[PDB]
């Protein structure tokens, strides 16, 4: 079981030009260990379609070509100004990842809740995401 | 439940 | 009894980090235990005058452990392809009490890091990688 | 080797 975490900040989130269906890609990161598998995070700031146009969509994607089958559990969450976890969403089981396969949450969080300054999820208009993954299978 | 954008 | 885990962290607009010698950039906490919390501390312009030409990187134990903690660690920078570069590891295990840090005063030369020819600040982003192996008791 | 800023 390979465990790894990635913290990713999107500056000036409320100004992102990405429209519905378009994606903001994180830096490519690595689970390390023996395989050195490569992953990235993908955010749809205005969802993928009209069904989820009210939501931010968040997906974990396997970038590299795995030597064997890859199964992984994951958890996404937002860090407030105090650095505390909030609005977490996690997989209740492991999912199979082939190269280029994405798994995540089409409706991770409502845009209205995120941009409401009372919730403190965009200090200095920065969106900080925290991704925790457990690769169960190679 | 987690979802995907591909088959 | 060895628990292994890794943490990655992308600092946006790294060249614009107004920190001077002694000033600190702190990561978020990370773990996996789930109770034992760690954090990374970065001195972008060096820790002291000896390391003025370097960036300093430290691993810090944040939580209060209920038993003795000894950990090995490895720091590296990820290039745009996510590959580990400029790796530097402790080689040996170190004892960690709450608030104790271990790391490298001279993790990487500031001139090598800031030179665009070396390609370690893609889009002015510094992505730090840390792998920890810990044994309690 | 690794260093610390603490005793």
């Amino acid at each position: 079981v390979v465990k790894f975490s990635y913290m990713w900040t999107i500056n000036n989130f409320s100004f992102c030009r990405e429209e519905m269906g378009e994606v903001i890609k994180s830096s490519t990161f690595s689970s390390g260990a023996n395989d050195k598998l490569k992953w990235c995070l993908r955010v749809n700031p205005k969802g993928l379609d009209e069904e989820s146009k009210d939501y931010l969509s968040l997906y974990l994607l396997l970038v590299s070509c795995p030597k064997s089958e890859v199964r992984a559990k994951f958890k996404f969450s937002i860090l407030n100004a105090k650095g505390e976890e909030t609005k977490a969403m996690e997989s209740q089981r492991a999912y199979r990842f082939v190269q280029g396969k994405d798994w995540g949450f089409k409706k991770f969080i409502r845009r209205n809740f995120l941009l409401d300054e009372a919730n403190g999820l965009l200090p200095d208009d920065k969106l900080t995401l925290f991704c925790e993954v457990s690769v169960v299978q190679d | 439940k987690a979802d995907t954008t591909t088959p």
